[PDB]
């Protein structure tokens, strides 16, 4: 009946909370709300460690209590609306942000946590302006401030850069060193200039976020095989991803796993997403042996048993810390062997993760420290891309001569063949070896729907389609979910391209640029006087910002050009129109690097020391253009530099990377999966012969 | 949309 009883008892769980012993806090909890019911801040507490148990649906019980109770408590509207926002209620967890700053308008977190419905729905420049008020009213504010450095990340707003970096890196150190949980997110802990080992004991934390909420669970340790009798001979892998449908990973792996062979694999995809209603998702469903919709399974317990009863050998993240990831079923540890692979550009730093499949340009063994995975190399790149099967209307083209350049004016199709039989004055310029159409009356009018904007025409009973308009002719061709069926035309004066110019692009978001990497194109167009720098509006408002440091830089507005972003197909064949591409050194281009090289680009890269800066030169030197890897940052101008002004050697390393990406074993999945397969039995033969995993460096 | 790949 007491209320300082409950006091007491209130203080004695925020002891034991402090400890660690959480269990423990929420009995004591628990017990002040049974001596005094009408207890604000107990309900408050009480609900703060269910959230951190991800008992979601009580936690939010008692938070609503505590309101009741106190109804000028703003930090339980804040904590309120958290549990509503990891509910998938978004709309209800604005509600409570609002309601608090408008009963405490001084409450920095109700403002932060504002601020961060914002930056998920992409409204940056309104997530930014809520940061700055959040640490107007309170400048110690570590979770609000790294939001908004990755907020002005995302805009190129490089505003007292230096200083800014200086102040993360002291944020994460302090938090660190206290052990509180750490506000920069791990998949972000690649774009600050951080220690390697920092980068790690962050990934590290995050991790430790599932083992609360798979602590009350309460699951004993599995039992895993140990032989593949059960299995017939067939080793067991497991694909975890909540990718599976349209998202780049789906663009890169989807043709793996059908490529399994199955006298030795049996393959077990685990969709953490429902169907999309996407070609991708249906390719997948069609093709692993099995595909098992856990987001059916809402539990993680039952998920992690359901792995466990399917008989898993290995089980690989395809997540790591992005978006959609449930590692919690990781955690719970159902299969013998978990390895990362390809999704997350980093370590997960946590014990419950075996390995992590790299290679070793990726991940020499210099920087073994960097992960806390055991390195499995693949033999030549970890990264690989479905280019060859999702767009192979672009392993030819040809091009129109209007007045002999191989990106002026360029068609793709399937059928390009037949169509350039029916012309009567064809030149073929060799290298394969590339058609060249004249100026004809057919070369004028394929010009002018282009010049006119049109959407397609037909010259001698072929169809002919503007480059622009693909999604109106067939929108799934448009996505990469089907090849397209008509002829395609991409002209440099669509996106206002100058005819007679070098072109460096980069597609990439415009978050990976940094200051330096702009300075250093900066040079290189100064260097290469009649070059441009073609970027994307990825996102928009990031447009203006660089046009305005690149000024400071001395580049006249119209040296670089932005285009829109793209749908899928579109954007890999307009690099066909790039002369280079220059790659961002901060963090590499990773999907985007595959897409720039499977049009024949040939792109410029400075391997860093991260997993995230080195996947460029990895997939280079797959290729086998090892005169693209720059060892600095003047070696990377000079490197650029020359591909301008040497047109002779920018014709020479064009034709090689053109011809590489079919030759090479880049774009080869059915070698990379036997590769994967290898590497796979190596995992295996060593945990059954009774070896804790280590190092698969062949 | 053009899917991404986020935190
Ligand atoms: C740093 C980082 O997170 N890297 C990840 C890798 O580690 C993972 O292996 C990748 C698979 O999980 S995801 C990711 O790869 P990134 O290269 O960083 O590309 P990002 O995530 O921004 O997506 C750009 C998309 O926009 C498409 N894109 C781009 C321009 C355009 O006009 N149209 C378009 O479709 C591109 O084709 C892409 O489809």
């Amino acid at each position: 009946s007491c209320p300082t009883h409950a006091d007491s008892l209130n203080n004695l769980a925020n002891i034991k909370r402090e400890q660690g012993n959480i269990e423990e806090a929420v009995r004591l909890y628990r017990k002040a709300l049974e001596v005094f019911p009408e207890f604000a801040a107990a309900h408050s507490n009480l609900a703060s460690v269910l959230q951190q148990q991800g008992k979601l649906q009580e936690a939010l019980m008692h938070y609503k209590e505590a309101i009741r109770i106190s109804p000028t408590f703003a930090d339980a509207y804040s904590n309120m609306g958290n549990t509503l926002k990891e509910m998938q209620d978004v709309q209800g967890a604005l509600q409570c942000y609002t309601r608090a700053i408008q009963i405490n308008p001084a409450f920095a977190d109700a403002h932060s946590n504002l601020a961060s419905i914002h930056k998920d729905s992409g409204n940056i420049p309104e997530a930014i302006a809520s940061y700055r008020t959040a640490l107007k009213l309170k400048p110690d504010f570590p979770d609000a401030y790294c939001n908004l450095a990755h907020c002005l990340q995302i805009v190129c707003d490089w505003t007292d850069y230096d200083e800014r970096m200086k102040k993360l890196v002291s944020i994460v150190a302090d938090q660190l060193e206290k052990n509180r949980l750490p506000s920069v997110h791990p998949h972000h802990s690649m774009l600050y200039p951080l220690s390697h080992g920092f980068r790690k004991a962050i990934a590290e934390r995050h991790g430790n976020l599932c083992l609360d909420k798979i602590n009350v669970l309460h699951k004993p340790p599995y039992e895993h095989p140990k032989d593949l009798k059960l299995s017939d001979g067939r080793l067991r892998v497991g694909y975890v991803s909540s990718d599976f449908g349209n998202h780049p990973t789906s663009h890169l792996m989807q043709s793996i796993p059908g490529m399994h062979n199955p006298d030795k694999f049996e393959v077990f995809c685990y969709a953490l997403s429902p169907d999309d209603g996407t070609n991708f998702r249906v390719k997948v469903m069609a093709e692993a042996n099995h595909f098992i919709d856990l987001s059916q399974i809402p539990c993680n317990g039952k998920a992690a048993d359901r792995i466990h009863q399917d008989g898993i050998h290995i089980l690989v993240n395809m997540n790591g810390y992005t978006k959609g990831a449930r590692n919690e079923l990781f955690a719970l540890r159902p299969a013998p062997i978990q390895a990362m692979w390809l999704g997350y550009p980093g370590t997960s730093g946590a014990l419950f993760m075996d390995y992590i499949i790299t290679d070793q340009e990726t991940s020499p063994a210099e920087v073994a420290e960097q992960y806390s995975e055991k390195l499995a190399y693949m033999p030549h790149t970890f990264f690989i891309g479905d280019h060859a099967n999702m767009f192979p209307h672009l392993k030819k083209k040809a091009v129109i001569d209007f007045k002999i350049y191989d990106n002026r004016i360029v068609l793709n199709g399937i059928d390009l063949k037949a169509f350039l039989d029916s012309l009567p004055d064809v030149k073929i310029v060799k290298m394969l070896n590339m058609p060249v159409i004249p100026m004809n009356t057919i070369a004028e009018a394929v010009i002018e729907m282009i010049n006119r904007g049109q959407i397609q025409i037909t010259i001698n009973g072929f169809s002919i389609s503007n480059g622009l308009a693909t999604t109106q002719i067939n929108n799934k061709a448009a996505t990469g979910e089907e090849v397209p069926r008509t002829i395609i035309v991409t002209t440099r004066s669509q996106y206002g391209l100058p005819e007679d110019a070098i072109v460096y692009c980069n597609f990439n978001q415009l978050y990976k640029i940094d200051p330096s990497t702009l300075q250093m194109w900066a040079n290189i167009l100064k260097r290469v006087p009649n070059s441009v720098l073609w970027l994307l509006r990825f996102p928009a408002v990031g447009e203006p910002n660089i046009q305005q440091y690149a000024q400071n830089m001395g580049l006249p507005q119209n040296r670089i050009i932005f285009s829109p972003v793209a749908p899928k197909e579109e954007h890999v064949r307009r690099g066909q129109l790039a002369d280079v591409c220059l790659d961002t050194p901060l963090c590499n281009g990773h999907t985007t690097g595959m897409d720039v090289l499977w049009a024949g680009t040939p792109m410029v890269t400075m391997p860093g020391e991260t997993l995230a800066s080195r996947v460029a030169a990895s997939q280079l030197t797959c290729l086998g253009c090892l005169e693209l890897i720059a060892k600095n940052r003047q070696e990377y101008e000079d490197i650029a530099v020359k591909l301008g002004t040497d047109l002779e050697y920018l014709k020479k390393v064009r034709g090689k990377v053109w011809k590489q990406r079919i030759s090479s074993p880049l774009f080869n999945t059915k070698q990379y999966t036997m590769e994967l397969e290898r590497l796979y039995l190596q995992m295996w033969e060593h945990y059954a012969a009774g070896n804790k995993p280590d190092h698969m460096i062949k | 949309v053009t899917p991404v790949s986020t935190a």
